[PDB]
RNA sequence: AAAUACCGGCACGAGACCGAUAGUCAACAAGUACCGUAAGGGAAAGUUGAAAAGAACUUUGAAGAGAGAGUUCAAGAGGGCG
RNA sequence: UUAGGACCCGAAAGAUGGUGAACUAUGCCUGGGCAGGGCGAAGCCAGAGGAAACUCUGGUGGAGGUCCGUAGCGGUCCUGAC
RNA sequence: CCGCCGCAGGUGCAGAUCUUGGUGGUAGUAGCAAAUAUUCAAACGAGAACUUUGAAGGCCGAAGUGGAGAAGGGUUCCAUGUGAACAGCAGUUGAACAUGGGUCAGUCGGUCCUGAGAGAUGGGCGAGCGCCGUUCCGAAGGGACGGGCGAUGGCCUCCGUUGCCCUCAGCCGAUCGAAAGGGAGUCGGGUUCAGAUCCCCGAAUCCGGAGUGGCGGAGAUGGGCGCCGCGAGGCGUCCAGUGCGGUAACGCGACCGAUCCCGGAGAAGCCGGCGGGAGCCCCGGGGAGAGUUCUCUUUUCUUUGUGAAGGGCAGGGCGCCCUGGAAUGGGUUCGCCCCGAGAGAGGGGCCCGUGCCUUGGAAAGCGUCGCGGUUCCGGCGGCGUCCGGUGAGCUCUCGCUGGCCCUUGAAAAUCCGGGGGAGAGGGUGUAAAUCUCGCGCCGGGCCGUACCCAUAUCCGCAGCAGGUCUCCAAGGUGAACAGCCUCUGGCAUGUUGGAACAAUGUAGGUAAGGGAAGUCGGCAAGCCGGAUCCGUAACUUCGGGAUAAGGAUUGGCUCUAAGGGCUGGCAGCCGACUUAGAACUGGUGCGGACCAGGGGAAUCCGACUGUUUAAUUAAAACAAAGCAUCGCGAAGGCCCGCGGCGGGUGUUG
RNA sequence: UGACUCUCUUAAGGUAGCCAAAUGCCUCGUCAUCUAAUUAGUGACGCGCAUGAAUGGAUGAACGAGAUUCCCACUGUCCCUACCUACUAUCCAGCGAAACCACAGCCAAGGGAACGGGCUUGGCGGAAUCAGCGGGGAAAGAAGACCCUGUUGAGCUUGACUC
RNA sequence: CCAAGCGUUGGAUUGUUCACCCACUAAUAGGGAACGUGAGCUGGGUUUAGACCGUCGUGAGACAGGUUAGUUUUACCCUACU
RNA sequence: CUGCUUCUGGGUCGGGGUUUCGUACGUAGCAGAGCAGCUGCUGCGAUCUAUUGAAAGUCAGCCCUCGACACAAGGGUUUGU
RNA sequence: CGACUCUUAGCGGUGGAUCACUCGGCUCGUGCGUCGAUGAAGAACGCAGCUAGCUGCGAGAAUUAAUGUGAAUUGCAGGUUGAUCAUCGACACUUCGAACGCACUUGCGGCCCCGGGUUCCUCCCGGGGCUACGCCUGUCUGAGCGUCGCU
């Protein structure tokens, strides 16, 4: 909710910084396996735990 | 007509969360948060149901601010006990003490004759 | 003490074994994504080519998607493509 | 032919150790919430009738696991819809 | 990669409702049908039933599709793009996608307290992980007020600062436990693309603090002699002073003081009635801008203010007090209820003041009418921001007073007053010790703060007709928070549109004559329905039955009578709402929509109210009061536990 | 018919009440009553298969989304159906599943695992279809919940066995 | 005897098939079609789970004994028919 | 099932016929229960009366139009003994 | 006639079988046999010029130093007295965690020291060193109508 604990707000803060796509230059590398970010999570799709 | 919201996050009509309608110099109705009705102090005799006179009926932690003269009436047991049951506990404090001296004097009789 | 045990741990060698629905659940960002309040449950998913040389430039369409060209032995190998 | 998973697939169970009362059951603590009306109990005042206990009468009063009924709570019947 | 000769095996598939992966027919089929509803023009654009803007017509109709929060969500918030995929048609559109940006506090919460409870230590048990128990089998206090030698900062001056050890001390419990309980204190305007009691401007306010304590005020300048000289007076001394006033309730801007003690506040339930206060609605005027004007309308609509904190003042209330003595009893309420234990009557005093006014304060805000600044702005001017009546009105709040209970409705932190009188204070002053008085000074860290809050941000696999805790609450009709209609506010008819109007559906209706002949069964539907006014049975636990049953009136318009304040059996002046009566009148229509009981005579069961199989049984079942036995006087009954000097009933009898 | 009588008889033989009742086998009991007609309801009748006293008997005002019955009024429940409205279905733009499926799909008889879509013998047979439709596919659904079997279990009980 | 062309009803009581009765009538014949016909209905009866009674059983429970309350699903396939 | 140039044709509109409902708006009235204001005038006023068998609808699947106004001399796809 | 439908072949879609690979398994054998109050395992949260995951890492944060190695790192920018890799013995190693001052809210204390506020002289702010229980040996201050002792 609006009423958060400091520990939970740092938990959410990590999950937002992990919910960005791959940089466009990453798959121009030599050992190129990654196409897109498979671990991208959406607020309707998956509910983050908690 | 001004249908108006709480300014705090307490969304319930609780003992702490009681309000009053207050028109503002911006010309709109809004809630001000009423401090509770702090009551007068009661007599230490604990018989008279009517609370004390000359002492402010106020929240208990406010009385740090109030001057000494706001908090007590100028008398023996002033601001702690009702003046009616002060003047019953002045007479009794004397008339019982008088009765002790009659016992002190009647004890000075019953042994001098044997 | 020594002979003795060792389906964990560190570092190694080898196989009449298995060859991506097999072999560990996991050959890959695997105890991952995901599910359950929790204990726990738990995947799918390898391959362009010798080298990106990964299709310049022209032209239809709003663009997707085409037709020409061009690279290559081969695109009858065109970005999940032997 | 056995004994072992014993050709492969299959029970209803039995056991051991753990996880749950966010639903729900019940106690407890602490908060919030329930239009508008109808009947009109005790107590109370005046009056009327007779000899007292008394007996009648008109107001007042606002009780009740009271009644009609909204919000809320519930879920009868259509064995309607689906 | 293979033939031959040997070797070895996880060695041959059509089946196992086999396992995994893929694809068919069905099939461009079922479907995109809950809650009234969309149309026109323009814009951007490649593109419009859907987007955006204006104009229509509508819905929600203040218990809302409105404006906010708790729980949950976690970036969904806001802007700028593109419009591949997703949003069950579309899309220039989104809560999708990608780039960014965004949550500011002494005062609002969290922190703190304790609640039911959780839970260490001692102890007990335990093979043991551990477990029991929370004051019970414990040496459970590391604090102060006091006295010398030493000592450090300061002219060791004499205190702050230290140590030894001597005087001095209950709670009986570590610790956790509430974003709805306790809990000092921030409100008004302005501002952003998204943030405000947080930011800016301006007004306050709470707590804490300071080493020789920074200003004023209080404590504190009284008494009585002895000389000088025209007297004030000057000056030498023996004394006082830890404040004053009111008959009182109590007052005054301070008004010393510890361990100890005592009390209060914190801190009390639901319900009824009544009164005050606002806000809101209503009413008659006066401004301002709009609407209408085809006729009528001095018209209709919007707007018309003033924070916290001080003072003053109405206004409530008193179970506060002073003379004073009441039967011919009086006062007084809607109801009460009060009185020689001191009623009426008079004079006071106090608490509450959320209302009025004033400081804040017009400088802002709002309504307007204008002028610039091409944009650089909280731009600058002119006016107005009014005067009354109101009330069983509605809601919240502050009181007064009752009624109900085999029901008695929280603790603790915290704060304050009191009673005591150990002490301290100075020697007539340059007064002291001391102060809850008025200013002054410094400080307030830490975490949460965006947004949705639900027919699209939560939980049901989803934009799921489900579920999910609250706050505010306009006008009309009306008994009404009923239903319907409208204003502010919000919306695009709920995952699609267009054209047809067959069957059969789903949901509404209407039916001649009959009337339950239908059928297991009057099931579904219907009838009845409001109010006034009559009238009301059997039976009864005398409470009821009862809206029994069964009748009459209801419209509109127009009068009449009755029902009140106020100012000094009267006149004058301001009325706010009903009841009753009679007239007149319409095509007998009139509770005209809406709201909204079918009725009687018996039988069985269960007294009733309550409850019950969440998702097929709401019942005659369960519960129930009542009634009746039974056990037990505590080393006890009844029960729990692996265990114990264990635990529940038990804060018991 | 049975007060009364004789015996057996067990702990003592059902008392007060109540009834073809939510309790009566026979049963649609018998009589009355409600009807034109009543296996219903009701009031009576009691040798009552198998009523009966806190395993409570008999009643009972009030009450009930409880179970029955008759009556009045009211009605499309019916005689006996018709019409209208909204949303569908229908047609089209866009979108787009699923169950199910040995192969499949016209009948009569015959035989057959005794009830054929196919086999035999006759009927006969004509593309692709659309809205309907419920005869059939012993249609789908779910390894019958009944029943029996298993030396398969579970919840419960006691005078089972072992603790 | 030829003979099934065409008729064979309205109702009270019971879930009833079966009867029985009222009344009309030309007559109020008997049957079959998976004891016709539940993706046609209805759910009264049976025959789940809830309850009550009687008898039975120490008991849990039992009864072609009586009693009340109890979810009746799908067609869009192929034929058949329209 | 029909219609789409006889200077003719249907349609659209209007006019009649029809029938349905039952007397419009406005005006006028010493008609109107009355009441209120000024000294008889005059306001509010349900309703009644005349105007008025009035007004309004009427084919969209009614009848006749010979009155207006346009429009109709077309397009597409196929088809041979 | 065709259309529809069937059969077959070619080509083309759909789908991912087969086959060929293989920085992965599994199995067997061998040597070694090492965690932690000097803060383990684990967990959280951070850190790159552009970096979400994966690894690497710890405010010195895809690493510092050192020794070796001797010219790259590389997806793209940029700037030999040793680039870069391996090694790693020096240093460093935020928060929870047996987790350690008392609590899980990252909330509240204490004592000693320092530095701002100052020129010790307190509040205030920041920083630092300590503050957990059980126990062991010694130490210290105590306690007892324990046992006695001397006056």
């Amino acid at each position: 909710s609006s009423h958060k604990t400091f520990r939970i707000k740092r938990f959410l803060a990590k999950k937002q910084k992990q919910n960005r796509p791959i940089p466009q230059w990453i798959w121009m590398k030599t050992g190129n396996k990654i196409r897109y970010n498979s671990k991208r999570r959406h607020w309707r799709r998956t509910k983050l735990g908690l | 007509v001004q249908r108006l919201t709480y300014r705090r996050r307490l969304s319930y009509n609780t003992a702490s969360n009681k309000t009053r309608l207050s028109r503002t110099p911006g010309n709109r109705i809004v809630y001000l948060y009423t401090k509770k009705v702090g009551k007068a102090p009661k007599s230490a005799c604990g018989v008279c149901p009517g609370r004390l006179r000359g002492v402010r009926a106020v929240r208990p932690k406010v009385l740090m601010r109030l001057s000494k003269t706001k908090k007590h009436v100028s008398r023996a047991y002033g601001g702690s006990m009702c003046a009616k049951c002060v003047r019953d506990r002045i007479k009794r404090a004397f008339l019982i003490e008088e009765q002790k001296i009659v016992v002190k004097v009647l004890k000075a009789q019953a042994q001098s004759q044997k």
